Formats: C-alpha cells, structure tokens, sequence
C-alpha cells in the first residue's frame, strides 16, 4: 500500500516483454495501467515497450495504448515528441474505422495525446485529418462522434492551427451533427468547438467561418431555439449567448451594401443573408440613387444579358425589395424597360426564377 | 403535429427530473399484456440510437387501480350504457356481458 | 369476460435520449396510463413546455390552411394510411 | 426501490463534476504563480547574453 | 425476470461514468486556456524585464 514504488521497474519491464504467457502478460500490463493511472514516473524504455506491443492480441494493443498515452502526455523530461511522430503511423491502421469493439477505446487514447499543445502541431501535419472525417460520416456515431468532436475541440486552442484546419468543409459537416442533438453531450462540445474556433482567431478570416460555417447554414436559425431550451450545465447557457452575440453582429456587418456593392460590381450575385434581411433594405433606400441610378441600372443590365439559372432569382428579389421601400423607383424601372424583362423572366422554365419574378412583378404594381 | 403535441403533453406529465437526467413514469398497464409492451419498448429505444435499454420495474403499492374491459366493436355500446351510471371498481363482475 | 382486466402500476425508466422514441411507440400500442408525479406545479416548468407551444403554433398555422383550401373549394382526398411519428430532428425542418 | 439507488448515484456523479470545478479554480491561482517562477529563472536566461556581449 | 435490479445497476451506473469521466476530462482539457495561455500573459510581461537589462 503505496510501497514507495520506485525500484524494481527494470525487473518489471524485462518481465513485461519476455513472457510467452499472454494471459499473464495482459494481467501484468493491466496492473501497470491501474497503478500508474494516478501516479508518477515508471522515455527510451517507452519506445522499447512499443515494439513488443501492437501485435497479435486484442488485450495488449489497447492496454499498452493506455499506458503509452499516460507516459507521453505526462512529464517534462518525459516529453519525447520525436518518438511521437514515430508512434502515430503504427496505430494509424488501428485508428482507422475498420476495427470493431476498439474504435471507441483508441479514440480515448487519442484524446490524451491531443491534450498537450506541442503534440497537436505534429499530429495534424502527419494526420491526413480525413480519419476524423471518415467517422464523422455516418458510422453509428453515438459515442464515437463525441470522442472525435472532443478531439477537434482540442485542435482549436492554438491560433495558427485554426487556419490549418480550415482547408475542409468542417463546420457544416459539424452542424449536421448539431441538428441531430440526441446525446445531449455531443451538443455541449460541438457548441464549445464553435466557440474555441471563433474566439481564437487573430485575423479577419473569422468571416471565412461565417460564410462557409455560420450564416449560410442551418445553425444560426437553430441557435434561437437552443436558447429556448432548459439546459442545466451553466457553461452551455453562456456558450449560446456568446455565439448569439458573435453571430448577432455577423449578419449585419456585411449587410452594409458595400459587400453588396462588392457583390454587384464584381458580379456572380450569390445567395446571401444580406438579401433576405429587411434591415439591409431599410438602410439602402436611396443608396441606388446615391450611385446616380446606375447601381440599379447595373443590376438590370446583368438581369438582361445573362440567363443565370440561380442568381436571376436573386436579381429579381433585389429589384422587388427596393420598389416596396421607394415608390419613385417604380417609375425608374419603367424608363429602363426592366419591367418587360421580368415579364419575360417570370415565364421561365425554372420554378425558382418564376416564383421570385412573380413577386417582383406584383411589387411593381401595388398602387399604380 | 397533433401526435407530437400529445407526446410532449405526456412528457409534461412525466418525471420531476430531479432524480437524474432521465425520465421516470409510474404507468398502469395490464398484467397479461406485459409481453407486448416490453417487446415494443425494447425496439422503441433502438430508433433513438441508444445502447441502453429502458427497464420496467413492477411496484406493490396500495393506490386504487383503474378498471379495464376488453372492448369489441359490438360490446362497446353495451359497455358504456352500464358505465354511464357508475364506473366499475377493481375486479367487480361487469354486468355488460349480461346486459 | 365476466371478471375484469387487472392492472399493475409498473414503473418506467426512460433515458433522456430515449424519451421521445419510446413514448411515441407506447402511443401506437396504446395500453398505458401515465400518472402525474408532480400535480403541485403550474402549467409551465414541466421541462417540455417550450416546444409544446411550438407544436400549437404549427397547429395554428395548419388550422389556417385548412380553412383556406375549403374556402377555395379544393376537397382533399384522405387515402387512409396512418403515418409514423416524426422525430424531433424533423421538427426543426417542419417549421421551415 | 430503484430511485433510491439512483439518488446517491446522481450525487457521486455530481460530486465528480464538483471537484473538477474546484481544481480548475485552484490551478488557476497556480497558473499565475508558476508564470512568475520565470522571474527566478529567465534572468538566468538573460545571463547567457551578458557573457556573450562581454 | 428478477434481472431488472441487476439491469438497473448495469447501465444506469454506466451513465455515471459518462458523467464522471467525460465531463471532468472536459474540464481537465480546459487547461490550454486556463494554464497555458495564461502562462503566456506573464512570461511576455517579464520578457520586457529581460530586454530592459539587455
């Protein structure tokens, strides 16, 4: 009972390797995992026990993975990151999702290595992060998804790693996990993963993580009813109010018309929350006339010359919302002949540009 | 929507939730109908993706139980005619087969 | 059928994740008598009074549409088929 | 009955969250006091360039 | 079946370790902002005191 375990470790390490009784060696490895779980030093010998492990038995592969995670994530001089880039490649086959009964356990061993900061930089470079994307694709992620979102939540702390992880479709794949919300602990870490993403960016490329991520997805509309629910854990109730205030400004800060001017002058006229928001059109009432009513005339020009199976419905929506907020603009589009263009474009074969132009042509003639 | 309102209405009827992050329900059920509810509840939790099957504990309290009668399309008219005067207690003879 | 049916007062242990799916399957079976554990509470603070409001406005808009079609006289076929209960992951998609 | 087994089981699950709430308010004080151990030490990190420019 | 009182202690106590470890390891993993990035606040403060001697 506490027996100043310090000596006889070299006799135990020699006994852990040389013994052909795998039943006793699994019991020897389980006693080492139980004892060293709450105590200190037991890393050249750590590299030595790795080659005798990871072979031909289901018990010793993850029990060594338990003790090699405890050895690598604990200790100052025991930090041996050169052995870490060595270690990841051997168990990467086991880290694949082709195994049964152990995909949950090695994910737990993966979280211990992903805890400390310098271990994370060498991880994601050697990773090929698609291993997380493989299990994030539907493969019965009841507990498995909670382990992997906890892994990427660890990857959000260091600032330069945030622009490393953004070369993917991460957050709308993650918001697809958020809309399920069955486990009630996957949503507490995937909202924390949204916070640790958004808070720790020193750049203006947080707006890269709204357009891909937040405003253009079914997450911000979901966060309104996330506030309405009755959660108990106090960090969640401050996680939603932090995300609601960060995304509350994020809808109108591009809802400026500048961006819209960046959209209109450069073209391509995409589907954006600046078009559906009425506080946009509450502001830019006279701003088309501030641009000498060319800013409307450049919009009907791209409406004229191009067929545009998607953005013509956006262009038909843009002339509709301006006309409701300025009655003299009805006379403006009559001088340009854009009404007869909407008359032609409402008879189009596509239903989205038909429905938008029908609302556009009926906004022109509310009162005559 | 009228089903989903009913399930959320009876979850308001369900547990105080102070005990754990789970729901407790003291429901009444027929004793001879007990294999069908357990066969349904075992695959009912499977749709939610849970590996933990919900369990059914039997109590031995002294609250008065309600009555229940096997009701057909034919004997329903003769049942509520008897039931209009007074509801039968637990295991009294129903006069409805004689009615 | 001269004696009775006999009742049990069993006790359920429903998990938080398996709270909608089991009770919905119990309703299709239809042989349970859910009893009020807390009668001395008001109409709110019942843990699920948030979206039972939202089911009522989804019912309120659907009562408005049912008035609208019969006002325009398009009599709708029934085609009698009892559908299955929608999951709460489909509940957010239903308001849209 | 079963809820009597669940009342102390909830309490030990709440207690395992409770001591985690206190070691994070304990190491937080130590995080500020381990960051000022460099005051003893990073003056010796200044000492190597004192010999270099001399 | 008398195994329900065993089934109660089987998996509802498995919910306890779901609250025990996975919620405390969440708080244990909240040290990169509470210990590591608060380390960087004061070691950058006394990095000035290296330069003022330098």
């Amino acid at each position: 009972l506490q027996t100043e375990g310090s000596q006889c470790a070299k006799t135990f390490i020699n006994l852990m390797t040389h013994i052909s009784k795998e039943q006793t060696v699994q019991y020897i490895l389980t006693l080492v995992d139980d004892t060293l779980q709450e105590n200190h030093q037991r890393n050249t010998a750590w590299s030595y026990f790795l080659p005798m492990l990871n072979r031909q038995d289901l018990f010793t592969v993850h029990m060594a993975a338990r003790i090699i995670a405890k050895l690598a994530a604990w200790g100052k001089e025991l930090m041996e990151g050169s052995d870490l880039n060595y270690y990841f490649n051997w168990i990467k086959t086991q880290l694949s999702s082709q195994s049964s009964q152990y995909v949950q356990c090695v994910a737990g061993c993966l979280q211990l290595m992903l805890r400390v900061n310098e271990y994370r930089f060498a991880w994601v470079e050697a990773d090929g992060v698609n291993c997380i994307m493989g299990v994030l694709s539907n493969k019965c992620g009841f507990q498995l998804q909670y382990q992997m979102i906890f892994s990427v939540w660890l990857l959000a702390f260091s600032p330069q790693m945030c622009e490393h992880l953004r070369r993917y479709n991460i957050i709308p794949v993650l918001s697809d996990i958020l809309q399920e919300s069955v486990k009630e602990k996957v949503t507490r870490i995937i909202l924390a993963a949204f916070r640790n993403f958004l808070e720790k960016s020193v750049e203006r490329e947080t707006r890269q993580e709204y357009a891909l991520a937040m405003i253009q997805c079914k997450v911000l509309k979901q966060l309104e009813n996330l506030e309405q629910q009755k959660y108990d854990d106090e960090d969640i109730s401050e996680d939603i109010k932090f995300l609601l205030e960060k995304l509350g400004e994020s809808v109108q800060d591009l809802s400026s018309f500048d961006e819209y001017s960046s959209e209109l002058k450069s073209g391509r006229l995409e589907w954006s929350p600046v078009h559906k928001s009425e506080k946009f059109w509450r502001e830019n009432a006279a701003r088309l006339n501030e641009k000498n009513y060319e800013l409307l005339k450049i919009l009907t020009k791209l409406l004229e010359v191009s067929d545009d199976p998607q953005v013509l419905a956006v262009a038909a929506h843009d002339v509709g919302e301006y006309v409701r907020h300025y009655p003299r603009g009805k006379r403006v589009i009559e001088q340009l002949g854009g009404k007869q263009l909407v008359m032609n474009h409402m008879h189009h074969e596509d239903q989205q540009v038909r429905y938008n132009a029908l609302l556009a042509v009926q906004k022109l003639m509310v009162h005559n | 929507v009228r089903k989903m309102k009913a399930i959320y209405h009876t979850l308001n009827l369900c547990n105080i939730d102070v005990t754990q992050k789970c729901l407790i329900a003291e429901v009444w059920c027929p004793v001879t109908d007990l294999d069908s509810i357990q066969f349904a509840l075992r695959r009912g939790t499977e749709h939610s993706g849970s590996t933990v099957p919900s369990i059914l504990n039997r109590m031995q309290t002294n609250q008065t139980p309600p009555t229940y009668n096997k009701t057909n399309k034919f004997t329903y008219g003769f049942q509520n005619i008897v039931d209009a005067y007074g509801i039968g207690t637990y295991r009294e003879i129903n006069p409805a087969p004689y009615t | 059928l001269f004696r009775s049916e006999e009742m049990t007062l069993a006790q359920l242990f429903l998990q938080s994740e398996a709270a909608y799916c089991c009770v919905s399957e119990l309703g299709e079976l239809g042989k349970v008598q859910f009893r009020d554990l807390n009668p001395d509470v008001n109409v709110f603070q019942r843990k699920f009074v948030n979206e039972v409001r939202r089911c009522e406005e989804m019912d309120r808009k659907l009562r408005f549409v049912e008035k609208e079609i019969r006002k325009a006289n398009i009599p709708i076929m029934d085609t009698g088929e009892n559908p299955e209960v929608p999951f709460p992951r489909d509940m957010i998609d239903l308001e849209a | 009955q079963g809820i009597q087994q669940l009342l102390q089981a909830e309490k030990r699950a709440a207690e395992k969250v409770a001591d985690a709430r206190k070691r994070k308010a304990r190491r937080l004080k130590q995080a500020k006091e381990e960051a000022q151990m460099e005051v003893d030490q990073y003056r010796r990190e200044r000492e190597q360039e004192f010999q270099s420019k001399q | 079946s008398d195994a329900d009182v065993q089934k109660q202690i089987k998996h509802m106590m498995a919910f306890i370790e779901q609250e025990a470890n996975e919620k405390a390891e969440e708080i244990d993993a909240k040290a990169e902002e509470e210990f590591n990035i608060e380390k960087g606040r004061l070691v950058q403060t006394q990095r000035l005191k290296i330069m003022e001697y330098y």
